[PDB]
């Protein structure tokens, strides 16, 4: 039932017939062997992915699809903070509304319209069988129902066990099945007592049943532009990524520069980091947070470049209250956080840690 | 009221020093000066730093991480003083130390100590 | 019978079991109401001090306010703000002195104004409510200066600025009656009426002398600004009442809080705020006990309650604690507040039957001054 | 120990609140924080102002005028607190009133209350 | 038998009877000597605090010093001066923070220096004597900073100015060995030696790790700058000794303050200043009692005394009070000082026989720290 | 000796024969009807006195001799405070050392020298008998002996109960023979709690056996020059009265402008006030002290002239610690103090008090 729906989405997910020149599927960018991220090396490294046309690059890093099913539907909470949705800017309400948009994006899979999708669906006898079995006879002859049905299947597929297994070492230690190493427990202790936990934990307090190390909120942490990616995207170096403000119907200027807090599950194997893939290394991602806390000279310097981080792409609505913790992470604490974050790697990707 | 005897947690009154969540609190229970178990009183400023402890809850038999956070920017409350030290370690392990005034991150750079809150932020281990 | 600490344990436990989240944050105090009561702790002359904001009905601390050396607290009767005149020094109790008024929001308790008083002009004295006073419209704060001579300072709370010092005669205390007028009690046994402006020698008019040089009027008279009633006990429990509702002083008949036989057996008032007045009831409450004549600042264990019109005694309550100060809420079925400096505890009594209902302990080092708003 | 009892002066211990010269003292005895019966403690400042009282001396049956003077510029000592009011009159008779901080004329404009001294200035009349 | 207050009444009665005049004046404290003792009251984290200066021989307060929030007191071993680092705020506990060092004359108690520390650098923590520290020459004061990271501030007392912060690694406490060198204790189990010229990075060198992760070193060890003995107990009552007199660290035999049986039956150190070291006698003193393992900060009713060379116990005293802190005079026939936070009282014992000689009560709100000068 | 030596000095005290032109005795300037002060009007009113030559004026107001025998001889106390002595600048050690000086001073009695004084004494047979009976035969033939004996007799006479009777209302009240009025009582209360007692009481603490309302110290209270007196004295518009620093032997610049604290006994009848007679009314002398404490404009103004008090003659070493009390005397307290100082009037001068 829901089994079949997701089984259908499992087909669609790896089908390049949903791209105009048939060179790419969802799995091309969201590679299951790489925690549903893109292994391929484009003009700006792994910072941004290349579409079906062989040339177009996006302006944002491809995110994991692991655990994305745990994110609530986009909404504004009672404190007036936006929460949930999909894409780094939350412009899609949920997984269903998101699934169609890579198909039609010209810089990605680049199908011309819903009709071209339906046409490609109808060419496969297995889709005619699978689809008509769940949604009724002729559904592939209507472009709108067909596209919507494919979006449903993909969303159901993304909500299976397989994308959210909770089999990380962190999960096993919380069930009492093993223990953290000393370094890992120090990192976890540091994670829940430093500012990380104000953003990368589901709840403010209490214990979560299915923790994904994000509160689903939107924050501007003051990241610089990623120069080579921005160049490859061809969006122009006058372009500004306004983050959530780009979601249609968000108007409040206080949301400019803010992005969805990523889940930190699998973070150790889904480099490069941040919405624009600016940092290749995890430890650099951690060290970026010291720029708001540390006195030292080296805190201004991106160790990957040997040069200053760079000014924020959007120099307002910085989450200063959370970021100006008054405390700097020394090497031993950065070490320990790396170890803890490594324990959020799902079982099947533990081999990737090297 | 035997000071040197093993601390016996209870889950029936949050204002007393043997309430289970206060197992490594140092100072004053904010519930006694106009806050609540997990909220600061008016006119004070909520720090973002915390020392942590694993506190045994006698009710469900589970151990929870209490991340103590201070409410700063007022003189000490003087109501409901408590000092407990379950699993508390010396200053060179600051994450577990409680002589330290954890007012870091508080609005307006508040660093004076008024009282402390006792939120659960996790399960032990 | 379930205590507030127990009720909160029970609710945190339900939340933890229901998996209920909630964000740690700064609470707002509840809206000011008639049963809010403020307790100030001059801490036996310490350089820094505290005020506790208490819900009388629940007997719960709902807030605090920090102060300096012997501050003077005021509370707007309408409940829209609170304020104090306070005094700090650059090195704890030494170095440069700064006197200043703060106004605060009554629910966030944030300072909404911080107004410097030039030239360290405050009277430093064990705390008397009526040495700093609000005008009935809440726009002006008036504070006494003693040194180098009796004067009164005018602070504009609306414009948030110090205005001027007023020279006054050899008088004491400040009982405002209008946006531009107040009364003082004079060494010569008169009241002085002071009508002031932004400049100009103020219009100062004395009443008739109303008592002899050897009746001693206590430092803590009750004054109900709303009723214009000034209730002024002597050392013997004799009580002067002055009606200022017309804007001029009118002398009411004196009453005796104690009977002749009580007085012959050594009954006298004694404490700090030894008197309270309830405006809607027109009732007077007096702390009294058996005592030597020169033990007039000691605690007392009894309150007598008398009708202000007739002087008829309505009740004599045995407080059951060492009580230094009293006051009442101004609502119907009022509470009677009985603060023990020695116990650092506010005992809250039903004012009709005298029965102790609840108490709030741990109120600093030497709490002395109870203040309530007359919101009716 | 009956606080409402008529006070009874002694002339055998200056640190006790019933010492005869302290008959209208309000505060703390300077002898208990490094002063003496008639001298201020180091680091404080001696006021020139005073309040007075007539205190009976039971060693000799005479009543003496005690001109209390405060030592100022420090936080209240907290040792040997006392409050007596023999002959003490309300504020509008300030020469006899003892709630007032008598720190006027102290060096450096010191007006904080630390403790009080008890010198004799005359016989009573 | 005759108390100080009684002797005082006899003298004042004789002056009166004899007509002896004398001028009301500010006293000087007596010459600092070996029996002088300082008691700091952190006042359970109050915004203002007090230090009492005590003649331990007479058991008499001879002076007081005011401080701000969690000050760090130091005392020059030669008796030449005393100092603290302190912290105030423009509005009691809120507003602009000023951290500063004051130096005082040790007989007038007048400040001789007030040196502002830039950027609020002080570590605010319940009071640890070796978080702020004089160099042996007394020309330099060194204070610990924890935020944003472990660092050490260098204050020039001779020039009366702040100099600079030193970057250090993840280490704690400051034990100065020369004009330009101090040791700290590091998270990794080593000691760090920090040598600083006037400029550039300090030269920093670690010892080996000298204790394990599972072995907990207390916040209040005893350090004798003149002997260079660092005496560091753990939670179980095991005692580390490090000699620093050669300018480099050399670890003396570890030693145990309690017997294997006593541990077995509940004996553990506990309190605040749990340990004292007498230099001349080479003798360690350790507050201990029967307690659970996570009651390490509670009071202890016993002291044990043992030889620092050998390990042998020399005595065990029942102090007869709840004791939080101990120290000793550094002269011959020393006093053992036993401070109770709860009684606010300094109990003063013969250190040879443990007998209580005298005591000093009313030492503030929560007195915790005893400092003595080593003058011989 | 006792009675006889005093009685010899009683005769000298009133004897004009000790002045050059014989117009002038001690009693001329120290008039027993006016509490031993000078009632005579000169070119500067009663501020300064006119000498024997009928023309010369002094620069300092003639003080009372009443209670002067209670002042100790000049000395430096261990506090480093000079104390005691005679004259407004303490330049005489004691009464005996002071007594001969108005005899030889040209602006006063103007005798040319000791032999001339001796010659006058030798001419009276009553002095030959009285002097020789006390100091031996031929005393009056040795000028140094005669002058010294005369000084001695005079000092003795000023030490009698006549000069210091302790019979003021204040004395009667201290013995329990009467009581103060509420006003006088308030004045006493004020005097003993305000800064007056810091200088105008014998002792710093305890009780004096024979109070004279001065501690006998030297203080500069910052008085201006009395211009009419200074013009009459002829010392010059450039002249500075240095007070105590003028005592030979005192070199310390901090003593410049300091004057001996006068006894407040009989103060109500010995106007005008201060060392240069600058204030006419007792009230004004009291109000002077408000210049250091009051913030009001009127406190800068000498109510007798309508103009500012004036620049101190000596603007350094002012007793500011004592004077800057931080508390102003209101009119009720000044009245009270006037009332009280009036009770310090000896019984015989009580009739003088109406005027
Ligand atoms: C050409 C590369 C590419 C292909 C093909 C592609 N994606 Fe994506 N995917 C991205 C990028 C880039 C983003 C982030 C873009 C943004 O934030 O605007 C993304 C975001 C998402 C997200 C939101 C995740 C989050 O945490 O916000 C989901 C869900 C998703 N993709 C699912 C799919 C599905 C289903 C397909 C097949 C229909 C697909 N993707 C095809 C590159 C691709
Ligand atoms: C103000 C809330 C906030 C705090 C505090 C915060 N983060 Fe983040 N974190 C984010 C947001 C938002 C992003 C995504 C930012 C972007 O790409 O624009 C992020 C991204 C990251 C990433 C990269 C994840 C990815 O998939 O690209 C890592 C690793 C990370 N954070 C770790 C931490 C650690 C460790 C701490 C504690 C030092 C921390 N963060 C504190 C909000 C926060
Ligand atoms: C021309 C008037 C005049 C005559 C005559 C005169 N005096 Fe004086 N007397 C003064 C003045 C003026 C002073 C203050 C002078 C000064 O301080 O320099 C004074 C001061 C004194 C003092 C000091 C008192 C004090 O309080 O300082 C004594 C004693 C004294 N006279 C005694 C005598 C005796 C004895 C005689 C006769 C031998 C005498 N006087 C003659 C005018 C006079
Ligand atoms: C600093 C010490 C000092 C204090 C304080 C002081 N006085 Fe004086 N007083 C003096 C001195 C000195 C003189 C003489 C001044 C001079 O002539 O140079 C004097 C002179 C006087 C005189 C004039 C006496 C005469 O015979 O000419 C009166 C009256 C007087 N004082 C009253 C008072 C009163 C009343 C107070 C309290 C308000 C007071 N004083 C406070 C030192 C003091
Ligand atoms: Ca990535
Ligand atoms: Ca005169
Ligand atoms: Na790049
Ligand atoms: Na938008
Ligand atoms: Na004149
Ligand atoms: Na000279």
């Amino acid at each position: 039932a829901d089994d079949a729906l997701a089984a259908l989405g499992a087909q669609l997910f790896v089908d390049p017939a949903l791209s105009r020149n048939a060179t790419q599927s969802c799995a091309t960018c969201h590679d299951p062997a790489r925690a549903f991220t893109d292994p391929r090396e484009g003009k700006a490294g792994l910072a941004v992915s290349v579409g079906d046309d062989g040339q177009s690059h996006g302006d944002r890093n491809t995110p994991t699809l692991g655990y994305a099913a745990l994110v609530p539907a986009f909404h504004r909470d009672a404190n007036g903070k936006y929460k949930g949705g999909q894409f780094w800017d939350g412009r899609a309400d949920d997984l269903k509304q998101q699934a169609g948009q890579p198909m039609l994006n010209p810089v990605q899979m680049a199908m011309p319209d819903r009709a071209a999708v339906a046409a490609r669906l109808r060419d496969d006898p297995a889709y005619r069988t699978g689809f008509e079995a769940l949604f009724g006879k002729g559904v592939l002859d209507d472009p709108e129902r067909a596209f919507d049905a494919a979006a449903e299947a993909l969303a159901a597929y993304q909500a299976t066990g397989e994308f959210s297994p909770f089999d990380s070492k962190y999960d096993r230690v919380m069930r009492g099945e093993e223990k953290f190493t000393p370094l890992e427990e120090f990192g976890y202790t540091v994670f829940i007592t430093w500012n990380c936990r104000l953003c990368h934990m589901q709840r403010k307090q209490g214990v979560a049943e299915r923790e994904t190390f994000t509160n689903f909120e939107y924050h501007n942490i003051g990241l610089p532009v990623n120069e080579t990616a921005r160049e490859a995207s061809g969006l122009g170096a006058d372009h500004v990524d306004h983050g959530l403000l780009a979601r249609p119907g968000i108007e409040d200027p206080a949301q400019s520069g803010r992005f969805k807090v990523p889940s930190l599950r699998n973070v150790a194997v889904t480099g490069p980091y941040m919405h624009n893939g600016v940092f290749t290394d995890l430890r650099t991602a951690i060290l970026f947070y010291n720029k708001y806390t540390s006195r030292r000279p080296e805190a201004k310097i991106n160790p990957e470049t040997g040069a200053p981080w760079g000014e924020p792409e959007v120099a307002r609505n910085l989450s200063l209250a959370e970021l100006q913790s008054g405390l700097m992470l020394d090497d031993g604490r950065v070490d320990a956080l790396v170890a803890f974050l490594e324990t959020l790697t799902d079982r099947r990707y533990e081999p990737l840690l090297e | 009221t035997d000071p040197r005897a093993k601390w016996v947690p209870q889950d029936n009154d949050i204002q007393a020093c043997d309430y289970w969540r206060h197992c490594s609190i140092d100072g004053n229970i904010c519930d006694c000066s106009g806050g609540s178990l997990t909220n600061c009183p008016p006119g004070t400023k909520l720090a973002t730093a915390s020392w942590v402890a694993s506190c045994y809850n006698p009710t469900d038999g589970q151990s929870y991480l209490i991340a103590y956070r201070d409410c700063c920017g007022y003189n000490v409350s003087g109501r409901c003083p408590c000092l407990n030290t379950e699993g508390e370690l010396p200053v060179y392990r600051p994450e577990f130390a409680n002589d330290i005034i954890w007012c870091f991150g508080a609005e307006d750079d508040a660093m004076t100590y008024h009282c402390t809150i006792s939120p659960i932020v996790g399960k032990a281990s | 019978q379930e205590t507030q600490g127990q009720a909160a344990a029970r609710a945190a436990a339900a939340d933890l079991a229901a998996g209920q989240d909630d964000e740690p944050r700064i609470l707002e105090a509840p809206a000011p109401d008639a049963r809010r009561v403020y307790v100030n702790d001059p801490a036996h002359f310490a350089a820094v001090t505290q005020q506790f904001v208490i819900d009388g009905e629940a007997g719960r601390v709902i807030g605090m306010i920090d102060g300096g050396f012997l501050p003077n607290p005021v509370v707007a009767d309408d409940g829209s703000f609170i304020a104090h005149a306070s005094t700090v020094f650059s090195r704890i109790a030494r170095g440069e002195r700064t006197d200043y008024v703060e106004v605060f929001d009554p629910v966030t308790l944030l300072p909404t104004a911080d107004i410097e008083l030039p030239d360290a002009p405050r009277f430093l004295v064990g705390t008397y409510p009526w040495m700093t006073s609000l005008t009935p419209d809440g726009k002006t704060l008036l504070f006494y200066q003693f040194s180098p001579a009796p004067a009164v300072g005018v602070v504009d709370l609306e414009g948030k600025a110090f205005k001027r010092m007023l020279d006054v005669p050899d008088c004491y205390h400040i009982f405002p009656t209008a946006p531009d007028t107040f009364f003082m009690h004079c060494r010569d046994g008169s009241l002085a009426k002071v009508a002031f402006g932004t400049e100009g020698t103020p219009e100062i008019t004395h009443t008739e002398v109303f008592h002899p040089e050897d009746e001693f009027l206590i430092n803590h008279p009750a004054y109900s600004q709303k009723a214009g009633r000034l209730v002024w006990p002597t050392y013997t429990g004799k009580i002067h009442q002055i009606d200022l509702s017309s804007g001029d002083a009118k002398f009411l008949p004196a009453v005796e809080a104690l009977t002749e036989a009580e007085r012959a057996d050594g009954w006298r008032p004694g404490g700090w705020q030894q008197v309270a007045y309830h405006r809607a009831l027109d009732r007077i409450y007096l702390l009294v006990d058996q005592r030597d004549e020169w033990r007039h600042k000691t605690a007392s264990r009894f309150v007598v309650v008398l009708d202000a019109k007739t002087g008829e005694r309505l009740a004599k309550f045995e407080m059951g604690h060492e009580i230094d100060s009293i006051n009442v809420s101004q609502d119907e079925k009022p509470l009677l507040y009985a603060l023990s400096t020695g116990d650092k505890t506010l005992y809250i009594h039903d004012a009709e039957s005298g029965e102790e209902l609840r108490s709030v302990n741990q109120l600093g080092h030497g709490p002395q001054v109870i203040t309530t708003a007359d919101m009716g």
